[PDB]
RNA sequence: AAAAAUGUGAUCUUGCUUGUAAAUACAAUUUUGAGAGGUUAAUAAAUUACAAGUAGUGCUAUUUUUGUAUUUAGGUUAGCUAUUUAGCUUUACGU
RNA sequence: CUAGUCUGGCACGGUGAAGAGACAUGAGAGGUGUAGAAUAAGUGGGAGGCCCGGGCCGCCGGUGAAUACCACUACUCUGAUC
């Protein structure tokens, strides 16, 4: 469990060869993993916690019958309030298709009466669990929750990927959240020595390219 | 010393580590050559990157 | 163990030099040359007696036994070099011989040569025995 | 436990040209395993062939010696 | 068996993997008829139930209507063959 | 209990070739449960960006996560050794 030493980890600012599209790339983490069983109770999984937020893309969505849902229709996001609960029956999951379409969702005070039931645990490790230290208020902050925290999990690849970079924000932002994922990666890593193989580099769409 | 950097290649810690405090003596001495061969490692895996 | 020359055209050749003597017999057969054997049988291996190992039904088996043996192998022809006791005593082989020559030849093994390789002494040193001989 | 007569390749044993019959026989050799070689092995061998084997149209009584 | 949907954060009962059952004929019979073996057990085979992990899902888990009533009952699991008329397999496609 | 003697190990004390066994590196082939016009190749992918106003497969009908622009990966052979 000894991957490290920040001597030499800097020059990151080769993106030419990566980055030539319009608009704006994410520089992804991976890392292939050994000595690990995909079905067993061997379990690599946490929340990796960062600073400051690049740009993770990815669907909120949002419910409530007060100002929030006047407010949230300024984002120009398909939001309902009922009928789309209406829409989401229990008939998209008999069709093969995944029947979740939102990797977040809201917990506020227009759901506040409703939220304390019997239902707890869930998606919660895979990271889809609203609340209300994360900004899932969703009236100010769902433009906000655009930049929200990343998280990572593991499936029957046997694979790891996160998102840690974007060549918006400067590099500046982005060396201290390297920092702060390898000091929680390192901290959060049953008895497994050297997991780290090696780290991967990783940008939107392409082909295969070695560099550390 | 060689043969130190291919246990080091082939990952064997428990003994690397038990072979560099036989060679040198204190564990104080080992330790600090064990940190110091993982440097050099590293320098070396740098240098057949790039 | 296995022949790949053809079946038709040429039979696999091979010697058995049968030993017999008065109270001992082997069926050794080898290749053309003496030095690569292939089977070997005593007469201590089918009878648990040393009284009668030069027995003529036992060497039938025994014969039969090596016939199977060597057509397991694919050695089809046999020479026949018929040993005896041989050396300054005798110049007699023994009667497993008889039947054990018959049996080989009725077990289906094609017949080439016969002769004898016997180690005929010409003159050599004194024989075993005294003056007076065998008294009984 | 094994059989000892399994891994035994055959070579055909040959006659010069002075003679009728090309071909004799084969026999049994061993393969060249590592560091022994065949031809090293099958160095040193005399077969017993007669007259009448080798040569068709003649007499039968005489003999000779062929070394390989 | 298919359809309102308040719900339990909107939301279904898991083709997988791991631990448990307690089900899953005997005989004929290739050594062996008998009492175990090495059935069976243990305990990574599988169909059903429980819990975990998560491939399967936001765990746990909820409600209205329809399938009412033509309640039905009979029957096809229709063949192959022949130009047509028609002939005509208890279903062989090793038999 | 020892001179004396025997044996084993450590440094003095290296090299070239063949044979057997184990480990690692640079590369090229490399993936057909159901199903889909197609080795689903792979996950966060991305509805689009490349090149010279125009070029590609899409999204998806159908599979339990579908092609361009970023990584060598669970893993099967060829494979040259400082």
């Amino acid at each position: 469990s000894r991957d490290t030493l920040y001597e030499a980890v800097r020059e990151v600012l080769h993106g030419n060869q990566r980055k030539r599209r319009k608009f704006l790339e994410t520089v992804e983490l991976q890392i292939s993993l050994k000595n690990y069983d995909p079905q067993k109770d061997k379990r690599f999984s946490g929340t990796v916690r960062l600073k400051s937020t690049p740009r993770p893309k990815f669907s909120v969505c949002v419910l409530g019958d007060q100002q929030h849902c006047d407010e949230a229709k300024a984002v120009d996001i398909p939001h309902m309030d009922i009928e789309a609960l209406k829409k989401l029956n229990k008939n998209k999951k008999l069709v093969k298709k995944l029947a979740k379409k939102y990797d977040a969702f809201l917990a506020s005070e227009s759901l506040i009466k409703q939220i304390p039931r019997i239902l707890g645990p869930g998606l919660n490790k895979a990271g889809k669990f609203p609340s209300l230290l994360t900004h899932n208020e969703n009236m100010v902050a769902k433009v906000d929750e655009v930049k929200s925290t990343i998280k990572f999990q593991m499936k029957k690849v046997l694979c790891l990927a996160v998102a840690v970079g974007h060549v918006k924000m400067t590099d500046d932002e982005l060396v201290y959240n390297i920092h702060l994922a390898v000091n929680f990666l390192v901290s959060l890593l049953k008895k497994n020595w050297q997991n780290v193989r090696a780290l991967y580099i990783k940008s939107t769409m392409g082909k295969p390219q070695r560099l550390y | 010393e060689r043969r130190a950097m291919e246990l080091l290649k082939v990952s064997k810690d428990k003994r690397a580590l038990k072979f560099i405090k036989k060679r040198v003596g204190t564990h104080i001495r080992a330790k600090r050559k064990r940190e110091e061969l993982s440097s050099v490692l590293a320098a070396m895996r740098k240098a057949a990157a790039k | 163990s296995l022949g790949p020359q053809v079946a038709e055209g040429e039979n696999v050749f091979g010697v058995c030099h049968i030993f017999a003597s008065f109270n001992d017999t082997f069926v050794h057969v080898t290749d053309l040359s003496g030095k690569e054997t292939i089977c070997r049988v005593t007469g201590g291996m089918k009878v648990k007696a040393d009284r009668d190992e030069s027995s003529p039904y036992a060497a039938m088996l025994a014969a039969q036994d090596v016939a199977q043996r060597c057509k397991e192998l694919g050695i089809t022809a046999l020479h026949i070099k018929l040993r005896a006791t041989g050396g300054n005593r005798t110049k007699t082989p023994g009667p497993g011989a008889q039947s054990a020559l018959r049996a080989l030849a009725r077990s289906g093994m094609k017949i080439g040569r016969i002769e004898d390789v016997t180690p005929i002494p010409s003159d050599s040193t004194r024989r075993k025995g005294g003056r007076r001989g065998r008294r009984l | 436990v094994v059989d000892p007569f399994s891994k035994k390749d055959w070579y055909d044993v040959k006659a010069p040209a002075m003679f009728n019959i090309r071909n004799i026989g084969k026999t049994l050799v061993t393969r060249t395993q590592g560091t022994k070689i065949a031809s090293d092995g099958l160095k040193g061998r005399v077969f017993e062939v007669s007259l009448a084997d080798l040569q068709n149209d003649e007499v039968a009584f005489r003999k000779f010696k062929l070394i390989t």
